[PDB]
């Protein structure tokens, strides 16, 4: 194992005279999947500005002025290669999936999209409705208008408060300019990654990017990353109501972090610990995640899920469960009951698993090509290099009982908590009393 | 007729003072865990 780690060949990297980092990881895989991840999100946007990102990712695929839509999407399909990405907050990406014996083309097809979008202000009318609808469809999932709703008010008055997709008034209106207007002001080299992992080998990678990226800096504004305002968090709580839903949403949490730090490995341990729940699991008996196994016992929700989300410079620490009417109070009660007891009395024949219950997360975390490129990608954009899995298994390979407390109480003792419910919550109990429910009576 | 007198009010004093300082530590609790209702912000968004 140790040495299966060991043995995991290094992650080449390396940046152009551009700006542009680019990273890889040579496999065998006659396959192979490489795309540009952006240092862009909707956290850059304007209170006018947002949602463009995402208008402007329902078109980067719709053709360029090099080649018009019909021929793109021509090109690709009959290549038998995959192109899909996403846009979050402080994370965007474009990424392929061919047979490594197309760097070359893809890389073009790459550069040629994150440089050179039609915008056809004919196309983009059309994606305009697209979207208003999509949004209406985006809506009814329940289980992410809360996480909107979190956010909303966990950064309440900041960048990050905004959602990624945006407002149907700013859909609604966003000119073909603005478009224009956020893609050369995001879309720069020293923001950009260009990874990839396959059959592909560096070198071939690196000129066939040094050739298609032939970006030049003038000015030191170019060459350099602006930092972001930083976002206020904010103990306080948003509740949805309707009684008409099936059952109800909760979610809370502390502030987090954030990438650089550390103790987001201790922090990732403990919610290995309280873990995940789901009515299709066979466990009565599962192993603590008592959470879960009180969940059970007691039938206290349909699920149930432990999250670190982090961000550039904070996080969010929580978590999330789906409950009946009737048992929103309960499932609550206990699960908040397992924070305190998390951070207050945890013990090492718990924490042991958790690492162990990580790691084998942490591995499956690159099951695959697409996925590792994920890695490459983001790690980069977001840490600075990449961290080898003989790395994180150190860091959480060293993490103790005393740790997880030391640092879960660090995080969530005494804190005042971010709660965001929608559906019928008539049952669930003033902000006060949650709030009381971030101390122990010890 | 009333042997206490001095003793009873040496006592009002300091029952005067507790009312003092008591009263407006309980006052401004008594605000302060309330505020999450005195701020509080309703808004009604049917559907249409
Ligand atoms: C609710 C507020 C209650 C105030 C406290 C009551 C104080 C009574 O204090 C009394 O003061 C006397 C005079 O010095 C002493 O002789 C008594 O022994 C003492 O008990």
């Amino acid at each position: 194992y140790a040495q299966a780690l060991q043995s995991v060949p290094e992650t080449q990297v390396s940046q152009l005279d551009n700006g542009v980092r680019v990273a890889s990881e040579q496999s065998s895989q006659p396959t192979c999947t490489v795309g540009v991840w952006i240092d862009a999100g909707s956290r850059y946007e304007s209170e006018k500005n947002n949602g463009a990102g995402y208008f402007l990712e329902h078109l980067a695929f719709k053709g360029t002025k090099n080649r018009p839509q019909n021929a793109l999407e021509k090109e690709v399909e009959s290549m038998g290669a995959h192109l899909n990405a996403y846009s979050s907050r402080e994370h965007t990406a474009y990424y392929i999936k061919a047979l490594s014996k197309d760097v070359p083309k893809a890389v073009e097809l790459l550069a040629d999209i994150v440089q050179n979008c039609s915008l056809e202000d004919s196309q983009i009318e059309k994606e305009r409705d697209v979207i208003v609808r999509e949004l209406q469809e985006n809506d009814t999932s329940m289980r992410e208008v809360v996480f909107n709703y979190l956010h909303a008010t966990a950064f309440q008055g900041t960048g990050l408060a905004q959602s990624v997709e945006g407002p149907s008034e700013n859909i609604r209106k966003l000119s073909r300019a603005d478009l224009t207007e956020y893609l050369s002001t995001h879309y720069t080299a020293p923001r950009m990654v260009l990874a990839a992992a396959g059959g592909v080998e560096h070198q071939q990678l690196l000129e066939l990017a040094q050739k298609h990226f032939g970006g030049v800096p003038f000015t030191y504004d170019d060459d350099a990353v602006p930092t972001l305002s930083k976002c206020r968090f904010t103990g306080s709580q948003i509740r949805h109501r309707e009684d008409g839903l099936p059952l109800a949403h909760v979610a809370i949490a502390v502030e987090g972090p954030g990438w650089a730090h550390p103790d987001l490995v201790a922090l990732q341990v403990a919610n290995a610990i309280i873990g995940h729940y789901d009515r299709t699991y066979g466990g009565g008996l599962h192993s603590s995640s008592p959470l879960a196994s009180i969940a059970v016992t007691n039938k206290l929700c349909q699920s149930f899920q432990t999250f670190s989300i982090c961000y550039s410079e904070t996080g969010l620490f929580g978590f999330y469960f789906v409950c009946d009417r009737m048992s929103i109070d309960d499932m609550m009660f206990v699960l908040q009951g397992q924070w305190m007891r998390l951070c207050t009395s945890i013990s090492e024949s718990e924490v042991l698993r958790g690492k162990n219950f990580l790691r084998n997360a942490l591995v499956s975390h690159l099951d695959g090509t697409t996925p590792v490129c994920e890695d490459i990608g983001r790690e980069l954009l977001t840490y600075g290099r990449r961290i080898p899995l003989e790395e994180w298994e150190e860091r959480l390979a060293e993490v103790d009982a005393r740790m997880v407390r030391e640092v879960c109480s660090k995080y969530i003792y005494d804190q005042c908590p971010a709660v965001a419910g929608p559906g019928p919550i008539e049952q669930l109990p003033d902000y006060n009393r949650i709030r009381s429910g971030m101390f122990w009576l010890r | 007729a009333e042997p206490e007198h001095d003793h009873r009010k040496r006592m009002g004093l300091k029952m005067l003072l507790m009312m003092g300082l008591l009263v407006p530590l309980v006052y401004y609790m008594k605000r302060h865990k309330w505020s999450v209702l005195k701020s509080r912000k309703l808004a009604y968004r049917p559907p249409k």
